[PDB]
């Protein structure tokens, strides 16, 4: 309804407001009205979406110039579709509450792959050569020989929407990839191109992280859109990961092999300026240079380019003119496709980064193999160091950047992780008729023995036979679906071969179904397709996966699915590859993070990302366990989100195995009563 | 531009400076005596001062989280300067002689407590 900020009026489709709800408006007015970043922490997947676009909504309506442009950029294509359709049925209770529309526009970007019409490029799953041979069907010499209409299969989208989607805009609907898709193919357009159109005419926007953090097609996406513009992230948890990932690349036997391959045919296509034909002959032989040399490591960030300059004695000036080679010397040549053509690519803008980012970064390499170590893999990697960089063009852009997620536990070490000023520092904690959730922390086991996850207890039998006795009466007590996560595969096939040796791992099969989720895509996407159905019906299942995986985050265990989440020890990310510990001894010096806390920080956000996936909507519920006395000290409890830590009684953190399952059995029994919306 | 208090030559940035906002040059920078940089439990034990007083009493001391010169056992230390904390606790216990009094009675409380 409408709701009375102490300045505004809001209406809200939902008639009932939580008070959470009503907190995090004020809090968001209060930020607008400071004109400043912030950070927030609500615990709700759904619902905070719908606040925020009305919120949105009633400020533009009440300041049209302070705000302009709004930016919502998520995680993944569902989440930016479940974003669309609430707008949609926000603007839907908008225009039945007032009676008149409003010239808003809302559209969602994506992939080319993502919003294309040809039916010759969606089949393939080719996500490198579909841009390409986009490209090659249309482009500026495209355009140039079509006023000759040259008789050629090319496409021709564009060369209809540019003579006839250039002129009408689109005041006034929002409209969905599959509405943007469809209008284009009704009026013989392109999405992708009409949406390039009409960013700039429009009031909200929607697509992923990788199109702002990217430095390469952030600009293009947004040059001049807005200089004073409101940019969330929501479910960016692990913003800090995804900005480091951005400027990173690898390299490995299969690029360069690419890279010589092609060059023969670049140069056979040539032969048919100079100042980069012989440029780029030499440098594949420059890093092939470590390809003989048989060494453990190497860092240098400074001194590689100093090196350079030495066996082949090139200055750093035309390294930094590769970038805009690109779009002069490739178009010239009239490249047919992108296929076997990215690895070289990629050496550029490798070239430009060691040339111009070398003061929070460092150049590491590693001949190490899984399970074949050595035998022919030195691996080149330029691994960045530090977030702040993948994140200061937009903190300069932008006036109220907020971020926002399900587990932003400590709201003091991301302004030190990366440059930022908060103002905030809010957090909230959700409400209900009853304790949704029963967290605990499991400590000794029914032999008075700690099960701790430590590294040189690993191999030990005492711990490991707790695990399947912890596991086994608790498969008996929660139904329907438990979700167990562990430290890494190399722990976790351990782990079960050592209950397949003693007869324990039995008594949990005629209980639930075992499934383990593996490495591969396919077979984890039908092992996860039985785990729905097993859960569906009364047989139930143990889903087994591991906490830095992919299908930790890549699923959401709504009610019904995954009623227990057990997170068997504290998972530690791996010290080896000589990777983390750089990024450890630069935030020593640098931002002055302790080792140890950032490396507790770590474990503990993705081991509260992963066990917040269980609470889904109100009516949800769900149980959590920490099979581990680490999690037990106050250090690593503080590290959970507020809306955990009211819930974690100090009377349930060091209790047994047999005490934990009297609490899940008292606390199941009473949650399956019927209760008041 | 910084006015070194030592030497007197304006500088811009300086490591004393960066790290505990004193003005001095690196040219001025006694690291080995006069800037000496202590572990905190060691400041604690010797000045007998509390983490508040540390932390809480206006201004903020500041101080560096180095790794230890041993194994990677556990380091991450932090050092803070020698100055400030020698001011700092004469600032809270009043003068020098007070903390040797308050030192001594505290090591015959802890005699006392043992017997
Ligand atoms: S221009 Fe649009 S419709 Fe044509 S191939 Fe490219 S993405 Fe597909
Ligand atoms: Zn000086």
């Amino acid at each position: 309804m409408k709701l009375n900020v102490d300045g505004l009026l809001v209406y809200f489709p939902y008639d009932y407001i939580y008070p959470e709800q009503f907190s995090y408006m004020r809090e968001l007015k209060r930020t607008l009205d400071a004109k400043g970043h912030g950070v927030l922490e609500m615990p709700s997947g759904t619902g905070k979406t719908v606040s925020l676009l009305a919120l949105i909504m009633a400020y533009q309506r009440a300041y049209p110039l302070e705000v302009t442009k709004l930016i919502y950029c998520s995680r993944t294509v569902p989440e930016i579709e479940k974003v669309i359709e609430e707008l949609r049925k926000l603007l839907n209770f908008y225009e039945k509450q007032e009676g008149e529309k409003l010239p808003f526009l809302g559209l969602a970007l994506s992939s080319r792959k993502n919003l294309c019409i040809h039916p010759e490029v969606t089949p393939l799953r080719f996500g490198k050569d579909v841009d390409g041979k986009c490209h090659s069907l249309t482009a500026s010499y495209v355009r140039a020989q079509y006023q000759h209409d040259t008789s050629l299969p090319h496409c021709r989208f564009y060369e209809e929407f540019d003579a006839h989607g250039r002129e009408v805009p689109l005041p006034a609907g929002i409209y969905n990839l599959d509405d943007l898709k469809a209008l284009g193919r009704r009026q013989g357009w392109c999405p992708y191109f009409l949406a390039r159109y009409s960013i700039l005419h429009a009031n909200v926007v929607v697509y992923s992280y990788h199109y702002l953090l990217d430095p390469k097609i952030a600009d293009l996406v947004s040059k001049e859109l807005a200089r004073k513009a409101v940019v969330v992230f929501d479910e960016a948890h692990n913003i800090d990961n995804v900005c480091i990932d951005s400027m990173s690349v690898n390299l490995t036997r299969r690029t360069l092999d690419r890279c010589q391959g092609n060059l023969e045919t670049l140069q056979k296509t040539v032969l048919r300026a100079e100042h980069f034909l012989g440029f780029l002959r030499r440098l594949l032989e420059y890093v092939k240079w470590r390809l003989r040399v048989q060494h453990v490591v190497q860092e240098s960030p400074p001194a590689f380019l100093s090196g350079l300059a030495q066996r082949v004695c090139i200055q750093r000036k035309p390294l930094r003119f590769c970038a805009e080679r690109l779009r002069s010397l490739l178009h010239t040549l009239e490249i047919t496709d992108l296929a076997d053509f990215s690895p070289l690519t990629l050496l550029a803008n490798f070239a430009t980064l060691v040339s111009t980012y070398a003061k929070g970064f460092t150049i590491i390499i590693e001949p190490f193999d899984d399970r074949t170590p050595t035998i022919a893999n030195p691996i080149l990697h330029f691994s960045c160091m530090d977030a702040s960089l993948a994140i200061k063009p937009v903190f300069e852009r932008f006036q109220s950047v907020i971020i926002t997620s399900g587990t932003l536990s400590p709201l003091d070490i991301y302004p030190k992780i990366l440059d930022f000023h908060p103002v905030t520092m809010a957090t909230f904690t959700m409400t209900l008729a009853r304790v949704c959730l029963c967290p605990m922390i499991i400590g000794r086991g029914n032999d008075q023995v700690a099960i701790s996850s430590k590294f040189e207890t690993r191999e030990d039998i005492a711990v490991i036979r707790n695990y399947g006795n912890l596991l086994l009466e608790m498969s008996a007590v929660v139904p329907d679906g438990i979700v167990a996560f562990f430290t890494s595969y190399q722990y976790m096939e351990s782990t079960v071969a050592s209950w397949y040796e003693q007869g324990i791992l039995e008594n949990i099969q005629r209980n639930k179904l075992l499934f383990i989720e593996t490495q591969d895509g396919a077979e984890t996407s039908v092992a996860l397709e039985k785990y729905q159905e097993a859960c569906e019906n009364g047989r139930g299942a143990i889903l087994l996966s591991v906490a830095r995986g992919k299908v930790s985050e890549g699923i959401d265990f709504v009610h019904h699915y995954g009623r227990a989440v057990i997170m068997f020890g504290v998972p530690y990310v791996y010290t080896q590859s000589r990777i983390l510990k750089a990024r450890l001894e630069y935030l020593r010096d640098q931002f002055q993070i302790r080792e140890n806390d950032f490396l507790t920080f770590d474990a503990m956000r993705h081991a509260a990302q992963c066990v917040g996936r269980a609470i889904r909507g109100k009516t949800d519920y769900g149980l959590m366990v920490f099979a581990d006395k680490r999690f037990a000290r106050g250090d690593k409890r503080g590290k959970l989100p507020r809306w955990i830590q009211e819930h974690l009684t100090d009377a349930n953190l060091n209790l047994t195995v047999d005490e934990g399952v009297q609490v899940a059995k008292y606390f199941l029994r009473q949650m399956a009563q019927p209760f008041h919306r | 531009y910084v006015i070194c208090e030592e030497c007197g030559k304006e500088f811009m940035d300086s490591y004393l400076m960066n790290h505990f906002d004193l003005p001095t040059c690196d040219n001025c920078r006694d690291a080995d005596d006069k800037h000496k940089l202590i572990t905190k439990t060691e400041a604690k034990q010797e000045y007998l001062l509390k983490d508040c007083d540390l932390e809480k009493r206006e201004p903020p001391l500041k101080f560096i989280v180095k790794k230890n010169p041993h194994h990677s056992q556990w380091g991450d230390m932090k050092l803070y300067l020698k100055l400030q904390i020698v001011k700092r606790s004469l600032e809270v216990w009043g003068s020098q002689e007070a903390l040797e009094e308050a030192k001594e009675v505290r090591q015959e409380n802890r005699e006392k407590m043992k017997q």
